[PDB]
């Protein structure tokens, strides 16, 4: 809303908590030995993971939309979970190919003996963000039965001509 | 300093010469627990210890105090009651 | 004030929205959405985005809120890490948010109330989720939080040395030492117990605490 | 058969694979013609299928399914007062809300619930409707009709069973009411049962302090009239007689302060039987021992009642507990100030003894504190020990400081404006602060001030004060009274009680005047001085640098520190010179802020303020006439205009000025006004005595959720100021302010809002004695 | 404000007004208030042209049916107490048998007066006020209080003979449930739904039957205004339920016979196999005694304050706090003459007995009807 330029991407105020030193462990002399693990002090240390402070998103995680009927609508790992429960095994292809025409995405190659294909990077973005995206997609469609299952891989993120690691 | 006015300060924790009366070395924790509950103070990796001390300020005309410590063993058992007065 | 549109194109209008970084607007569709569709398919994901938004529009008790709603209506979930890591997020702001900072006016004197609960918050993320995305943050978090908290306590117990509260003293110093024993503020505040005991006539125990000292008198 | 497969149709709220489940017949499940119907009631079963007609082609089911889902929308027309919400929470506990299917055979049952939610309203003279409106794919918007016919009326309560009490009496301490005369609207005579059982158990106490031990209610049938109106009422009661209460028969673990329950316990044998005598004697040894630091103190009378003579022996059986219990207190709602602050105002403290009155008196000194709005906490017992609670002092903090300023006129003129600021608790830090100022083409002021309540543990209260006052009467730069006036004003308040407290310090004045006006009071005060300025010129200077002590006093034993309603403050504050001033004088005053509850909930306040002043000098000297007292406009006085009451400046026959626009600002001038003009500036007087008579009022309007940071007031003020040393022999042709008998009037009402920047009190007031030369203004706007 | 915030529902008025048997007033000696607007099972009596009036707050009247000569007064307002003159205020209707004059106040006084003078015959305390006319025969006053009580006392003296726990409802669910006799078996509906034979010679339940719902978590008509007290007619009951649901049942059994549970009927009386009656609505209904088929209705006064009907002239009288009389063809089913006496407005019982017909208004109170 009213800001002072920015802040889609970040938290708000300082980074405080990665700006603070870390803490001066006491060492008792032998036999002052106190119950000093009272506490509910269950910090685990490790080195994982993800960026911290603004590097790290506080973006609501991905989920994408009922772009068909009955879609298991879920991003995760790298894929868009969109799975279908119609009557045949191959009708999701053809509502796939419709759907790809109907977005005007550009194919690399073309399954036409299974149901699958693999894309090239399209461009995409959104200014609920602090950046611009691309992205490279492999499309599965599995042929459980009545039931076809949708696989929307991300193959690779690229941000705007940054292909992202 | 020169002043007569000071807001008394208190405490508490302490048990009276009735209470010193109930137990005796040798009592556990638990004996003496049984009707003087516990110490809001130990020994923080001493022993058992319980430490009863009262404290209490008149109006700049010094402290009155009586330190009352109960050490207790690592069994739980009393092995002495110290009951210090004021200073 | 929200027109009756196909929830993906409500959902899309919140996009919008948040496109435009009107929160307020976003958070209108937003909740819009889930009352013009409850049952939609990512109405989970426009909880997240009310998360979100809520955050971005400093509407933190309600960020809140749709965190509680999240968490029942999905209990397990790819997503949680996130929802865990706001819910620490949240209430670390909705502990700490106050203009004075800029003036550097401190905060450690006030009471961590959600801040306590922020500490409860991200240390289930980074146990439950020990290497996802939000944990190395809340590590963090947890470790400098842990101070805050110290420094709240530890001036506790300078108040009580002040007042003369001998006793308190002792008591409010290991309270920290058994919380942890690790701050700064806790090597400070072991030399404050010290004090309380040779004002308490302890001086025995008093020289235990100078050995500790000597032990971190670095 | 066995299912080939679903055709799933008549989805939308529930998933295909839901309805799946919730088939009998699922695909690959043996499908009976009896599992059709088991099948068609399973699927009505969601409670999300407004139709279902399970079909199949051959052996491959199919399902002609009507959703019934979703609730879109409910809307609330004709529900008048009451809230949506609730109406909306008894739709909800039937299941029904937005997001809900909408089965439509329940809304009969629907419409009964909010009509049986009119009945126990106090009304029941009504009657509602749903409307359903389609939304695309299934959804409603569930439109409620509520038919608000008429409430209940309370008509007349009948007791039975009395003897002694007149039923009209009885009733006159009822919460319902039977009867409201417009001379004397105290409620509405509307029914609730809620009402009735507080006049029940009020008529239970009624007798039982009476003496009557043995009385008691039998039952209450309240009348249904045919009309849904007609509230009448049938107590019936058995009466008992009045018992003597003759002894108390107290005992158990009294702790060791058995004389002082004895004490306690003093009564009469013979006395009336007193229930809530007893009850509050029980209270009072929980309280004892509560001191004596029993926070568990069990206390059970026992009316051992002797019917034989209509007597009773008041047993008592009592478990005091522990006494030291105070582990660690904690605070709650803090988190806009330092803990400490209010640490310090606790005056029980950790590992203790419990001292239940220290804790109501440190409650009672944050009451006072004033940077909080609500107080109170909560004695949280730890788990495991009788010698730990901890007690969490969970309060709702509160918003202070305050901006504001006047203006104008300004544009064309010299650019102007005034600045002024508190910040009360500065960011939390403790430090109470007051700013201000204000820079006009007339005069240029600056003031500093701010004060560390608690510099040291015991309340050093380090307060300073700095101030610089530009003035030059800048119509020019002089002639017409330049008077720059700066210095120096520092304090410290003293800890001297509980509700006592010293202040003391010192000031330093130093002012620079020119070219002063032709005035009695003016001149006066410089004979005084040993000066000899001229009647009839505005060519007299003088430069004065005065060192003076500061002191004063209060008392504050009154409630809320920002809008308190029970209690009263003292303040004393005067002053004295001292060697080195270059005027010998004092000026001594003190102000009184007295509240006394009328109503016993403090609904209703009286408001007692005065202020009592004079300053004179200390030996052939004279306090300066520009300290005087001064009155109206704001401060405390309102309905007569700022500083316009006191005694008036009489200018003598001017003609030389150093400065004086042809015709205009005449002071009894050259050009024009020739001669005494007396005029009508209030130059104040030497003695001051006011008084305030304010009654706190409630505002129906606002939801007491924030009403009770509102203050509205009814007022009757009145007072006077005047001049000691007002020669009336040379005030001959003028009024006499060496009498007291100067005492102005106005009334009206107070409007006190607290906004973001505090309370703003505005007001309305009838200056009805006026007198020469005042000035006035019905509505006033303060801060 | 509050005028035009409440939704008023309002009345049928009343269409054909007649005077094929032009209505008029015998006479109009009110005596004055009465009962106002407190709602009350006062009512008036009326034998050898001696009219039983009486106010509700003090005043007994006999009025001499030729004219409305006051015979002689009295006051039943008790000269001392918790106030001053301690006022009648009279729970029951006006019962006579013998030479008393009996009735209960609100004070739960059970009053015997002399019908010669106003002496009082004597004047006993009972459990409670009653909701209804205490029933005076064979050496008992039947007792119907708002507390639930069956109370029967010596009609000689007052002497309780005794006091049994009936159909409580969930408060004082207002409703005539006055007791009736037959065969020496006391007959009376409940507040709660239910009606019982009770043994009249000595206060011992013979049967009791649940005929329909109350109000409390079944809330009913509030606004109703029924009448628990059955009409025995030979072996059978007819009665409404609390609720004005109509039912007929074996007198000695509780079975039913058959009812109509089906809406709150107000007042009725059963002529033979016509059962007139003024429905929740205050629509006018004859119905058969073999199942409550309809014979005729008139809605004409749907909604006004109907009093119970009565039989006068050959014509079904009733009339209503209005103020307005109404005089009914007994078969089909309309107007026939029609009588605004007053405006004071009737609640009261109407008594066409002794030849005459005696109204009771709530100020305006005795009024004889003529035509």
């Amino acid at each position: 809303c009213s800001s002072d330029s920015r802040y889609k991407r970040q938290v708000s105020g300082d980074e405080a908590y990665l700006e603070a030193a870390p803490l001066a462990e006491l060492h008792a002399p032998a036999g002052m030995i106190l119950p000093v693990t009272s506490g509910d002090y269950a910090i685990p240390v490790t080195n994982g993971s993800g960026a911290v402070g603004k590097a790290l998103d506080i973006r609501p995680p991905a989920q994408p939309l009922a772009l068909v009927s009955g879609a298991r609508t879920q991003f995760t790992g790298d894929t868009a979970s969109l799975l279908v429960e119609n009557g045949r095994g191959n009708t999701l292809w053809p509502q796939v190919v419709s759907v790809l025409q109907a977005k005007n995405y550009t194919i690399t190659q073309r399954d036409d003996a299974g149901q699958t294909l693999t894309t090239d990077w399209v461009q995409w973005n959104r200014l609920d963000e602090d950046e611009q995206y691309r992205g490279r997609y492999q499309i599965s469609v599995k042929p459980q039965g009545y039931q076809q299952a949708v696989t929307v891989k991300l193959l690779n993120l690229e941000q705007a001509g940054k292909p992202v690691a | 300093e020169r002043v007569v006015y000071r807001p008394d300060i208190n405490q508490g924790n302490y048990l009276t010469a009735n209470d010193v009366s109930k137990i005796r070395v040798g009592m556990t924790q638990q004996q003496v627990a049984y009707a003087l509950g516990t110490p809001l103070m130990s020994d923080p990796f001493g022993t058992n210890t319980w430490f009863y001390v009262f404290r209490q300020q008149p109006g700049h005309e010094g402290v009155t105090q009586q330190t009352l410590t109960l050490t207790f063993n690592s069994s739980g058992v009393l092995t002495n009651i110290d009951n210090k007065p004021a200073l | 004030e929200v027109p009756d549109n196909p929830p993906n194109e409500i959902y899309a209008t919140a996009q919008q929205k948040l496109q435009d970084g009107n929160w307020r607007q976003a958070i209108t569709q937003l909740e819009a959405l889930d009352n013009r569709y409850p049952f939609g398919p990512y109405s989970q994901q426009v909880q997240l985005d009310l998360i979100y938004a809520y955050y971005k529009n400093a509407d933190l008790p309600l960020a809140q809120a749709a965190i509680d709603r999240f968490i029942r209506l999905n209990p397990t979930h790819p997503n949680i890490d996130y929802v865990m890591y706001m819910r620490g997020l949240t209430n670390m702001a909705l502990d700490d948010s106050a203009l004075q900072g800029f003036f550097g006016v401190d905060r450690s004197d006030r009471d961590p109330q959600h801040a306590r609960a922020a500490f409860s918050d991200f240390s289930k993320l980074v146990r439950g989720y020990p290497n996802s995305q939000y944990t190395t943050d809340a590590t963090k978090r947890l470790v400098f939080l842990k101070d805050r908290l110290a420094k709240y306590e530890y001036s506790v117990a300078e108040y009580y040395t002040e007042r003369g509260a001998w006793v308190a003293v002792v008591n409010r110093v290991e309270g920290m030492l058994r919380d942890y024993p690790d701050t700064q503020a806790t090597r400070d505040a072991l030399p404050l117990m010290e004090n309380a005991y040779r004002q308490m006539q302890m001086n025995a125990q008093a020289e235990k605490v100078a050995k500790i000292i000597a032990a971190n008198s670095s | 058969f066995v299912v080939k497969d679903i055709h799933f149709e008549g989805l939308q709220r529930v998933a295909v694979g839901a309805a799946l489940l919730s088939m009998p017949v699922r695909t690959g499940d043996t499908v009976n013609d009896e599992d059709i119907s088991n099948t068609i009631r399973a699927l009505f079963a969601t409670g999300n299928f407004e139709d279902v007609r399970v079909l199949r082609d051959g052996d491959t089911l199919l399902v002609q399914v009507k959703e019934r889902p979703t609730i879109a929308s409910i809307t609330f027309s004709g529900n008048k007062s009451v809230k949506d919400d609730m109406l909306k929470q008894n739709l909800e506990a039937s299941g029904v809300r937005v997001g809900e299917s909408l089965d439509r055979t329940t809304i009969a049952d629907i419409e009964k619930g909010l009509e049986d939610f009119y009945y126990s309203v106090g009304k029941y003279s009504a009657s509602v409707k749903a409307v359903v409106t389609p939304l695309p794919r299934n959804r409603v918007d569930l439109k409620l009709v509520f038919q608000e016919g008429v409430s209940a009326e309370i008509q007349q309560i009948n007791i039975v069973g009395n003897h002694a009490f007149t039923t009209d009496e009885l009733i006159s301490h009822f919460q319902l009411r039977d009867e409201v005369p417009w001379w004397n609207v105290v409620g509405d005579r509307k029914y609730q049962k809620q009402k009735l059982a507080g006049d029940l158990e009020t008529l239970r106490s009624y007798y039982l302090d009476r003496g009557y031990a043995r009385f008691n209610i039998d039952s209450t049938q309240v009348s249904l009239t045919p009309d849904k109106k007609g509230i009448y009422v049938t107590v019936n009661i058995t009466e008992g007689d009045q018992y003597k209460l003759s002894g108390v028969e107290v005992s158990g673990n009294l702790a060791g302060h058995s004389a002082e329950i004895e004490q306690l316990t003093k009564i009469e044998p013979g006395e009336l039987y007193n229930g809530t005598k007893v009850t509050k004697m029980e209270d009072d040894i929980k309280k004892l021992l509560g001191r004596y630091g029993y926070a568990y103190p069990r206390v059970q009378s026992m009316p051992e009642i002797n019917d034989a003579d209509k007597t009773v022996k008041l047993r008592v059986n009592v478990d005091a507990g522990n006494r030291f219990y105070v582990r660690k207190i904690r605070f709650e709602g803090n988190d806009t100030s330092k803990d400490a602050v209010l640490r310090r105002e606790m005056r029980q403290m950790e590992g203790a003894w419990l001292g239940s009155d220290l804790v109501d008196q440190g409650k009672e000194r944050l009451n006072r504190l004033g940077f909080f709005e609500t107080v109170d906490t909560d004695t949280q017992r730890v788990p495991g020990s009788p010698d730990q609670v901890d007690v969490v002092y969970k309060v709702k903090e509160r918003n202070t400081g305050s901006f504001n300023f006047g203006i104008g006129y300004g544009t064309e003129s010299g650019v102007s404006f005034q600045a002024g600021v508190q910040q009360d608790n500065w960011l939390g830090t403790g430090y109470a602060v007051g700013i201000n100022g204000t820079k006009n083409d007339y005069q240029t002021y600056a003031e500093l001030s701010v004060t560390n309540p608690y510099f040291t543990v015991d309340g050093v209260s380090l307060g300073g004060r700095l101030f610089y006052n530009d003035f030059q009467a800048d119509d020019a730069d002089l002639s017409d009274y330049t008077n720059k006036s700066y210095g120096t004003d520092v304090t410290l308040g003293f800890p001297i009680n509980e509700y006592n407290s010293l202040r003391a310090g010192l000031g330093y004045v130093h002012n620079s005047l020119s070219n002063m006006q032709p005035q009695v009071a003016m001149w006066r005060y410089l004979y005084s001085m040993g000066e000899h300025p001229s009647t009839s010129d505005q060519d007299n200077s003088f430069k004065t640098d005065d060192f003076t002590f500061n002191y004063g006093w209060t008392y504050n034993k009154l409630d809320r520190g920002y809008f308190p309603t029970d209690g009263s403050r003292v303040n004393l504050t005067g002053k004295v010179t001292i060697p080195g001033s270059d005027n010998e004088y004092y000026k001594v005053t003190l102000d009184t802020a007295t509240y006394v509850p009328i109503d016993d909930d403090h609904k209703w306040v009286v408001l007692g303020r005065t202020r009592w002043g004079y300053g004179d000098g200390l030996g052939g000297k004279e306090m300066p006439f520009y300290e005087n007292f001064y009155a109206g406009g704001s401060s405390t006085v309102r309905g007569f205009q700022s500083n316009t009451i006191g005694p008036k400046a009489v200018y003598f026959p001017h003609q030389a000025s150093n400065y004086d626009p042809d015709y205009d600002y005449e002071c009894a001038t050259q050009d024009g006004a020739k001669d005494l003009c007396k005029s009508d500036d209030a130059v104040g007087g030497n003695a001051m005595a006011v008084a305030s008579l304010e009654f706190i009022t409630p505002t129906p309007f606002i939801s007491d959720k924030y009403a009770n940071s509102v203050r509205t007031s009814f007022f009757w003020d009145m007072g006077t100021v005047w001049d000691t040393n007002w020669d009336s022999s040379q005030y001959s042709g003028y009024p006499d302010y060496s009498d007291p008998s100067n005492i102005r009037m106005s009334a009206g009402i107070a409007l006190q809002w607290m906004s973001p920047l505090g309370p703003l009190v505005f007001s309305y007031a009838q200056p009805f004695k006026k007198y020469d030369g005042d000035k006035a203004e019905q509505f006033q706007f303060n801060i | 404000l509050f005028n035009s915030e409440e939704d008023v529902v309002k009345m049928s008025p009343l269409p054909t007004v007649e005077n094929q048997f032009t209505p008029t007033t015998a006479w109009s000696t009110s005596v004055g208030s009465g009962i106002g607007n407190f709602y009350s099972n006062l009512h008036p009596a009326l034998a050898d042209n001696v009219v039983y009036a009486a106010d509700r707050a003090g005043l007994v009247k006999a009025l001499n049916a030729d004219d409305g000569k006051e015979i002689w007064s009295v006051s039943l307002a008790e000269k001392d107490g918790w106030f001053s003159k301690e006022p009648a205020l009279l729970s029951g209707g006006v019962t006579v048998s013998g030479g008393h004059v009996y009735i209960g106040s609100e004070k739960a006084q059970v009053y015997a007066l002399n019908t010669s003078d106003g002496t009082v015959a004597w004047q006993t305390k009972v459990a409670g006020e009653a909701l209804s006319r205490p029933v005076v025969s064979d050496g008992l006053v039947l007792i119907h209080t708002s507390n639930g009580q069956l109370q029967a006392l010596n009609e000689a003296d007052g002497a309780v003979k005794w006091t049994v726990n009936l159909d409580m409802p969930s408060l004082s669910l207002r409703g005539e449930s006055a007791p009736t006799t037959a065969f020496g078996a006391a007959v009376v509906g409940g507040d709660n739904g239910r009606v019982s034979a009770v043994l009249m010679e000595q206060g011992q339940m013979i049967w009791q039957q649940r005929i329909s719902q109350a109000t409390g978590s079944t809330e009913i008509d509030r606004l109703s205004d029924v009448d628990t007290t059955p009409v025995v007619v030979n072996g059978v009951v007819f009665a409404l339920a609390y609720n004005g649901n109509l039912t007929a049942l074996d007198l000695r059994s509780g079975q039913i016979m058959w009812k109509r549970e089906l809406g709150s009927v107000n007042d009725f009386i059963v002529d033979g196999n016509r059962i007139y009656l003024v429905d929740q609505n205050d629509r006018v209904m004859a119905l058969t005694i073999d199942g409550g088929v309809t014979l005729w209705t008139q809605s004409d006064l749907l909604h006004r304050l109907l009093t119970s009907p009565v039989l006068y002239n050959g014509n079904l009288v009733v009339g209503d706090s209005e103020g307005y009389l109404h005089w009914i063809n007994v078969e089909d089913g309309r107007f026939v003459a029609q009588q605004k006496v007053d405006s004071s407005g009737f609640q009261t019982e109407p008594v066409a007995a002794d030849g005459k017909l005696l109204i009771q208004a709530k100020d305006g109170t005795v009024y004889s009807i003529t035509r």
